[PDB]
RNA sequence: GGAUUUUUGGAGCAGGGAGCCACGCAUCGACCUGGUAUUGCAGUACCUCCAGGAACGGUGC
């Protein structure tokens, strides 16, 4: 095997797949636009488009139209994005051969099926047009990964969460509002005026679960941005700063739950007995309320944006709840690309229960009409 | 019972069944009975070792099931 | 009188203890008069049930998926967490 | 008092899994309600017991080694 | 059903309850309560008062247990005596 | 179509020897001749002996009610 | 015998020496005293016998059916 | 007569409740039904071999208890009265 | 659609033998079944049965004397259809041992029937000669072999070969 | 005719002959082995005979696969990284293929249950010492080319190569 | 509304010792080397026999 042309077909297939999220990226910018500005706010370097761009939903001089489809495509690219890594990867890893192309000399077949089953295999299922998912990413479905009440990323669902808390708790003084205005805690308050006692059980365990949640979904709700990124950015900051957290009069705080006069007495302090006990302990728990706490940093406008719809849905009524809930329903389980003579009858023979067999086991009213059965298109 | 309904519901379907042994049997579910008597087909068996075996044709008593794995197919009953 | 007791803690996650010792976790949809129970979205764990274990939580933890348990091997539940809005 | 739908294994060789690790095979000739069993050129596995009453508590499971 | 009661093997129970009389119960834990039967029914289900538990884990064992139920299912034996007296 | 509960009957009036396997005990099993049974599988047994497959002894009961809470299984035997 | 049943076995064995073993192989001898529909037995001057061997002189005593493997007259 | 009558008074009582499996339950009864299940709030379970875990509920199949353990305190001659 | 072999090596277990067999003949069709038993009587033995019958004609041709497991293997058609084939599927002759028919010219010849006749025990009779070189006479010995070489070439891309019905 | 979920989800699948359960591919012009993760892990072999797959690669984790019959395809190359996606794989048949290189049976090292493996027909099988090659190369198998790996020929590979 | 498929139980109990490595007893099974018998058209508890090997597997105490 000729590794050149190995090679090329790999460049070529890579060529095929940018071109493919390019002519995606180009139908509704939206795609790129809303990735690059939650990028925006992790990597702050990152260079945004004009504002005017972003609202126009323009790349250029055309303002596209305003379109679940954005997550989808979003989910699309980020498994082509996947395949392209792969290709790349294993990419850094003749008279006699023409003579042999000589082979079976005698087939009648067309070959028209390499860059064409290709740049069919990446475009935007059905006879025409009916899906918008490529053939790539058929089976490709976001109802498996988001559930109805989180709408595609619009709100997150902690419904559950406020009766686990309610279980951790032991009482039901708390009310969904009450809980959310515990999540707000989570850079110091969550640290130094916890709900509970960071040492408790049931607590810390909650925690954990909730902080996989919302990181889970986090990543769930911004499929392009690159993950393993974002991942070793949180654990060097985790790693480097989190004696980070500093008081002019206390001076530093140690997630031991004790503060320290001086930086001196604090780095002293690091490898003490005590510290070595908690921090071999207590590890994954505080790194789980970090992530938390960085996650949900990052995801305030989701925060937010939930909050508001508890505090709309229930200053609803009965009526009005029950119609938005169908909405939410039917936004879940829609495509993501829209397209008197009574002896009369007796006497006649007529509305007298019969059946034929041979078509669909049809329910026919009466003799005459079933008569005329027999010749019939159907 | 509810449950029951629901099992039966999965018939025609691939199901998983552990026994009170912890033999675990997948398969076609042809006929389940109200006491959870279980007629399946076109077996795979994993014993408690690990090894599989192959099976055409089985029928397990409903007390010596342990628990069955259904499709999700049918998880969207909601009424009660 | 109520009846209640168990249809309040249905749609929520539910810990659910087996006569051998297992620990299944899934969505409580459905009971019986036997306490056969559906439990959607259902995973099995079995070395523990963490609160928060330092060196890590999950430990043979395998996803099962919609399961019907037999209420003959069931012991005991909790509530683990409030209902997913899905 | 509903039946166990077994006739589709009338007369047909049968693996039988009952409680205690405990094994045989032989011809379905009967059942009752309570899924107790006649069986019929029975085999201990492997020793030759003839006709036998298998208790439907203690049968674990059954395996044809026909096709039904 | 009170003749059956009465006279039948669980007259051993009505027999405790009317005389405040107690009883050795050998326990399916490996246990044995020693008490006074303050209920009983069918099932073998007591209120029992005074419980005296005895075991073994070799060590013998032991402890006191004012009021209590116990589940009749847990019965191997029940033993009545010369042991009130 | 044979029922087990008159395979029973035929025990019973053929006096044929009988050996019942246990439940959750196979080192022992219960041999006699079966003279009457009723609606739970109680049998009685005439002349029965405990069998210990692993010692190969035999312990000589008499008369015996077996109750059916034990019952696995039902053979006839020669002997 | 003509078709001698369980029931009236027992109830011609009240009133008689008897030795019961319970499925754990433990056993109990004495004078039955009773029984009743669920099989549930009651002995006097019950002995135990465990591992064959006289271990407890224990007098009157109820004994639950689900327990029971067999009864022997002896 | 039929004790489960009195268990199901047992409301708002705590008590400790030995399992079939062993396992040690101390709790307040929410609820106790005509299978014995019983329903518990304030729980404090050990399994046999471990160190407690505190559960805000607790539903128990009722056929796995072995036995409850009541308050001294509790007036039994009151709740035997049908 | 059912082959017998026969001359295996006894020694292989019976669950390797089958699974073996299994792999080795998947190469000609699907295989639906093998019936091998390691009794006096059928011991060395084994039926192999195809969904299609070229791929059991083929099977047989290709596979004749192939060392397996250190012996030769002989193979040839079944007396008898197997019961499974039976099952799938739902005149005193059939099967006939003498095909005779033509639709097998193209420079064909009588020591080229012959040899591929020959293949067979049952070679008995072979009448391919004339100006013709297209009509075939075939009078195989028995219709196992006649079945076999019919069986074998079953489709001479298409020939006509009719029993002596 | 690409592999494709929708392709596999309408495939003939059933008990096979020894017992396993076991999915029919056969006879697709299938070019490309792609999409296994739509089997679910569910089959104990695949078959894969009659197509056109050039190389034995691109599987998904499937702990199941212990059997895969790959008759009268085109395979030249076997992947390196097999073992880590079919870690059960027991028995390999290629009869029909074309392997020319010794060193291109190098990948089967690395399948440690591999104990059933099948060349016949392909180019490499008349290559000097092909069995040798394959026994020392590949000691986890027993049965090689339906006939058994004997001691004397191990001994023997051990020589030659050591 | 305690008698075989659920809620009035068939449960209960038994493992460390020796210097990371190795392990008592009983039963059953393939199983592995040699050699040797059979050439038989079937739908199967298993399947020749003879000698040697088991730092093999399962179950119970």
């Amino acid at each position: 095997e000729t590794i050149l042309e190995q090679q090329r077909r790999y460049h070529e297939e890579k060529e095929r797949l940018m071109d493919v999220m390019a002519k995606e990226m180009l139908t509704k910018k939206s795609t790129l636009r809303d990735q690059i500005n939650s990028d925006h706010r992790t990597r702050a370097m990152q260079d945004r488009y004009m504002e005017v761009s972003g609202n126009l939903r323009d790349l250029y001089d055309d303002k596209d139209g305003l379109r679940a489809e954005f997550y989808n495509r979003l989910k699309q690219i980020k498994e082509f994005h996947r395949k392209h890594p792969n290709e790349i990867c294993v990419p850094m890893s003749l008279k006699a051969r023409e003579n042999p192309s000589e082979e079976a000399q005698n087939l009648v077949e067309f070959t028209d099926e390499e860059g064409y089953g290709r740049y069919l295999d990446l475009h935007d299922y059905i006879n025409l047009k009916a899906s918008e998912k490529l053939d790539y990413i058929t089976y490709l479905s976001i109802f498996d990964q988001l559930f109805d009440i989180p709408k595609e990323r619009k709100n997150a669902e902690y419904k559950r969460y406020l009766e686990m808390l309610l279980e951790y708790l032991q009482d039901y003084t708390d009310r969904v509002k009450p809980l959310q205005d515990q999540n707000e805690l989570f850079f110091e308050k969550k640290w130094e005026n916890g709900t509970f006692p960071g040492w408790p059980k049931e607590t810390s365990s909650a925690l954990t679960h909730a902080g996989a949640h919302l990181d889970l979904s986090a990543f769930s709700s911004w499929e392009e941005l690159a993950s393993l990124g974002l991942d070793r950015l949180k654990s060097a900051l985790l790693a480097l700063g989190l004696g980070t957290l500093e008081e002019r009069a206390q001076r530093l705080f140690s997630t031991k739950s004790l503060e320290s006069l001086d930086t001196s007495l604090f780095a002293k302090n690091p490898k003490s007995k005590g510290t070595k006990r908690d921090t071999e302990r207590n590890k994954d728990i505080a790194f789980l309320e970090a992530q938390i706490y960085e996650y949900v940093e990052i995801l305030g406008e989701q925060r937010h944006l939930t909050h508001e719809n508890v505090q709309r849905k229930q200053a609803r009524t009965g009526e009005e709840r029950e119609e938005e809930e169908e909405e939410q329903i039917s936004e879940s389980e829609s495509e993501d690309e829209e397209n008197i003579p009574y002896w009369l009858y007796k006497l006649h023979g007529l509305n007298i229960n019969y059946n034929c067999e041979i078509c669909g086991n049809y329910t026919y009213r009466g003799p005459k009409a079933f008569q005329r059965h027999f010749a019939e298109w159907r | 019972g509810v449950p029951i309904k629901v099992l039966h519901e999965a018939e025609g379907h691939i199901v998983t069944c552990e026994t009170n042994t912890g033999e675990v049997y997948r398969g076609k579910l042809i006929e389940a009975e109200d006491n959870m008597n279980c007629q399946m087909s076109n077996i795979t068996v994993t014993y408690r070792d690990g090894r599989v075996a192959q099976l055409e044709q089985v029928y397990i008593r409903g007390s010596k099931i342990r628990f069955l794995i259904l499709p999700d197919m049918l998880k969207n009953m909601l009424k009660s | 009188g109520k009846s209640s007791k168990m249809l309040q803690h249905i749609d929520y996650r539910m810990r659910c203890i087996l006569q051998d010792g297992r620990i299944f976790i899934g969505t409580f949809k459905a009971f019986d008069k036997h306490m056969n129970l559906i439990l959607c979205d259902c995973d099995e764990f079995r070395k523990i049930k963490p609160k928060n274990s330092k060196q890590a939580e999950r430990e043979e933890k395998r996803v099962l998926g919609l399961v019907l348990l037999r209420g003959e091997n069931l012991v005991s539940m909790t509530v683990e967490g409030p209902p997913p809005k899905d | 008092a509903h039946p166990p739908e077994l006739k589709k294994f009338m007369d047909k060789k049968l693996s039988l899994k009952l409680n205690g690790g405990r094994h045989v095979q032989g011809i379905l000739r009967g059942f009752d309600p309570f899924m107790n069993l006649v069986i019929d050129e029975c085999v201990e596995m492997q020793n030759n017991i003839g006709m036998v009453v298998i208790r439907g508590n203690s049968i674990i499971m059954l395996e044809a080694l026909e096709r039904v | 059903e009170e003749e059956e009661f009465n006279t039948g093997p669980l007259s051993v129970l009505t027999q405790s309850v009317k005389n405040n009389t107690q009883v050795l119960i050998n326990c399916r834990n490996n246990k044995k309560l020693l008490g006074r039967v303050k209920a009983f029914d069918r099932h073998c289900n007591m209120v029992l008062e005074n419980v005296k538990e005895m075991w073994t884990e070799p060590v013998n064992k032991d402890r006191y247990i004012s009021k209590m139920f116990l589940r009749g299912d847990s019965v191997i034996v029940v033993l009545r005596n010369p042991l009130i007296a | 179509m044979v029922q087990p509960i008159n395979l029973i009957f035929r025990y019973l009036q053929n006096r044929s020897r009988i050996q019942v396997w246990l439940y959750e005990q196979v080192n022992m099993r219960i041999e006699g001749c079966i003279i009457g049974f009723d609606e739970y599988m109680n049998l009685v047994l005439d002349d029965a002996e405990e069998i210990h497959s692993k010692t190969k002894s035999r312990k000589q009961l008499g008369r015996i009610m077996l109750k059916g809470d034990n019952i696995t299984l039902l053979q006839s035997v020669s002997n | 015998s003509l078709p001698l049943n369980p029931k009236p076995f027992l109830n011609g064995l009240t009133g008689k020496p008897v030795m019961v073993k319970l499925k754990w192989g433990m056993e109990y001898k004495g004078y039955l005293v009773s029984v009743d529909g669920y099989m549930n037995m009651q002995l006097a001057n019950t002995e135990e016998y465990i591992d064959g061997a006289l271990s407890g002189h224990l007098g009157e005593v109820l004994i639950r059916c689900n327990n029971v493997l067999y009864i022997r007259g002896v | 007569m039929k004790l489960v009558r009195f268990l199901m008074k047992l409301s708002h009582e705590t008590v400790t409740i030995e399992l079939k499996n062993g396992t040690q339950v101390h709790g307040t009864i929410t609820g106790v039904d005509v299978s014995m299940n019983t329903h518990l709030k304030a729980v404090k379970m050990t399994l046999k071999n471990r160190e407690p875990v505190q559960l805000e509920t607790l539903s128990i199949r009722g056929n796995n208890i072995r036995y409850f353990i009541l308050p001294d305190s509790l007036p039994l001659d009151t709740l035997l009265v049908d | 659609h059912t082959i017998y072999i026969n001359n295996m090596n006894d020694k292989i277990k019976k669950e390797e033998l089958k699974r073996s067999l299994y792999a080795l003949f998947s190469q000609f069709g699907h295989v639906v079944d093998i019936v091998a038993l390691k009794t006096m009587k059928m011991r060395g033995q084994a039926f192999v049965i195809f969904k299609e019958l070229g791929s059991s004609t083929n099977a047989l041709r290709q596979l004749q004397g192939f060392p397996f497991y250190g012996k030769p293997m002989r193979i040839q058609y079944a007396k008898t259809d197997s019961d499974i084939i039976s099952k799938m599927r739902g005149p005193d002759y059939p099967p006939n041992y003498i095909l005779f028919l033509n639709n097998l010219p193209e420079e064909t010849n009588e020591m080229m029937l012959s040899m591929l006749f020959n293949q067979f025990p049952g070679f008995k009779e072979v009448r391919l000669v004339p100006g013709r070189h297209d009509i075939a006479f075939v009078e195989f010995e028995n219709d196992g072999q006649a079945g076999a070489a019919r069986d074998a070439l079953q489709g001479f891309k298409a020939m006509k070969i009719t029993y002596a019905k | 005719v690409k592999l494709t979920a929708e392709l596999i989800e309408q495939a003939a699948q059933y008990t096979n002959a020894v017992r396993d359960r076991e999915l029919d591919l056969r006879g697709y012009k299938i070019p490309v082995i792609e999409n296994l993760g739509a089997t679910l892990d569910q089959f104990d072999a695949i078959d894969f005979s009659d197509n056109e797959i050039r190389k034995l690669d691109g599987f998904p984790l499937l702990r199941r696969l212990k059997t895969l019959l790959v008759n009268n395809n085109r395979i030249c190359r076997i992947g390196e990284g097999l073992d880590q996606a079919l870690p059960c794989l027991t028995e390999l048949i290629l009869t029909n293929n074309s392997l020319v290189e010794l060193g291109d049976l190098d990948p089967l090292a690395s399948l440690k249950s591999l104990t059933y493996l099948s060349i016949l027909r392909n180019p490499v099988t008349n290559k000097k010492h092909y069995r040798l090659y394959v026994i020392y190369k590949v000691p986890q198998v027993r049965v090689l080319d339906f006939q058994k790996v004997k001691l004397k020929e191990r001994q023997e590979a051990e020589k030659m190569f050591k």
